[PDB]
């Protein structure tokens, strides 16, 4: 567990984009937006 | 080659190539008033002076992981590799930390760096690193050494966060490389020489006066005038001087004859500076360049050397003494020397 | 221990209360059956 936790915030781009980084928030709006995705099938294989 | 002790002044650099331009950053802390540390501009120093004064470190104690881990459960060493080390603010004497808040929402999981009082927890040590691969661990650290600061509590590094206006470093987990500049090895200081960076003044041998400005009773523009006083000047605030030195490196050694160095007013935080069209006067760091600024200490009142002296990196000799070191003032440009005038006329003679 | 607080609290500062709280509180409908393949 430790060495997975240090090699995770070592390298951050391994937590999604949406939570970790300078642009998303965090998991409320990735969580909804993924919701909403599912919901809108334009953003899908057709 | 020149190896890292302990309970030695260093600064603490870095390089940024932000909007395609490289610049050198250093760290700074203003200490009293508020706790979170800043950036400091070495580079640009040809108009803008870097204060150097708070951007300055000791390092206290260099312990291992295990017995920091240790003491934490519960000399003049030599600086190694995967060590821990206790960074002590020289001017504020507070011990540098990563701080729990955060300030810059561009990182919603990085932590800010600052001082605290106490030396207890993890968070006032930071365990160092190579930046290379040519020096591993258990190494000694000497100069131009790239390293690497991780804080002990958060294991986050140094990072050199880049913002519009919030150019603050903080505890993030991208690394970033720090260079490491020595001013005062913990040496020999010469007791009664001068020394770089200090804080004095000057008297006269039979006056008995000091060089000052004008009290806050007048404006700005009048403090701005520049003259001598004696009296209970001789013991004030507003009649101290900094030999703020041109080097990022070792300007806190062994001042020697001829060398330049900016006159800074502790009380009002500007230089020494002179326009042909006028006399010296006081003029503040955003505009205060090194020919007009510069000055230095002869021992004579000859040209006999001028350009003689170029750049020494160490601790130097001791030369200049503090009681019987009769110095002479010299600008770089003109060459002039100090002169005490008669300004005041017979008929307010004995007045001010 | 010193090491398993370290590690809570960064996975504390890593992940906020808020936003978990806010994931857990979306109350998915309960439907003629429906597909599973979303939240």
């Amino acid at each position: 567990a430790n060495v997975v936790v240090r090699l995770l915030i070592r390298r951050p781009e391994c937590f999604g984009p949406a939570l970790r980084g300078e642009g998303g928030n965090g998991l409320l709006a990735a969580m909804e937006e993924a919701i909403k995705i599912a919901e809108d099938p334009s953003r899908d294989g057709p | 080659i020149q190896f890292l002790r302990t309970d030695d002044e260093v600064v603490l650099q870095c390089t940024a190539t932000i909007h395609k331009e490289q610049q050198k950053l250093c760290l700074a802390a203003e200490g009293f008033g508020n706790r979170l540390c800043f950036l400091e501009s070495t580079s640009n120093s040809k108009n803008v002076p870097p204060d150097l004064s708070i951007c300055t470190f000791v390092l206290e104690q260099s312990l291992s992981v295990r017995a920091l881990q240790e003491m934490l459960a519960n000399g003049h060493r030599t600086l190694l590799y995967g060590h821990a080390i206790l960074l002590r603010h020289s001017y504020s004497g507070m011990y540098l930390c990563c701080l729990s808040t955060s300030r810059s929402s561009t990182d919603k999981l990085a932590f800010d760096v600052g001082l605290q009082e106490d030396t207890t927890g993890e968070a006032c040590w930071w365990t160092i690193h190579p930046a290379s691969k040519q020096r591993s661990e258990g190494e000694k650290v000497r100069v131009g050494d790239d390293l690497i600061l991780v804080s002990v509590s958060s294991e986050r590094y140094l990072h050199l966060s880049y913002g519009n206006s919030s150019w603050h470093v903080d505890a993030a987990f991208q690394q970033t490389l720090w260079s490491v500049a020595p001013i005062s090895s913990g040496s020999e200081a010469a007791q009664g020489y001068l020394i770089g960076g200090d804080v004095l003044r000057l008297l006269h041998g039979h006056m008995d006066e000091c060089l000052t400005v004008p009290s806050g009773e007048h404006g700005e523009e009048q403090r701005r005038t520049v003259h001598y006083e004696g009296g209970a000047v001789s013991v004030h605030a507003r009649s101290l001087w900094r030999l703020e030195t041109l080097r990022v490196a070792w300007s806190g050694s062994h001042i020697r004859w001829g060398q330049p160095f900016r006159l800074r007013h502790v009380t009002t935080g500007k230089y020494l500076s002179l326009m042909e069209d006028k006399n010296l006067l006081l003029m503040d760091k955003e505009k205060a360049d090194v020919k007009s600024t510069a000055f230095a200490f002869r021992s004579s009142k000859e040209k006999l050397d001028v350009g003689v002296r170029k750049e020494v990196d160490g601790m130097g000799t001791s030369e200049i003494k503090y009681g019987d070191s009769i110095c002479y003032i010299q600008h770089v440009d003109t060459g002039l020397w100090l002169t005490y005038q008669a300004v005041d006329v017979k008929s307010a003679r004995m007045g001010s | 221990k010193g090491e398993a607080i370290r590690i809570r609290s960064i996975l504390r500062s890593l992940i906020p209360l808020g936003d978990l709280v806010g994931v857990i509180s979306i109350a998915f409908q309960m439907p003629e059956p429906d597909m599973s393949a979303g939240f």
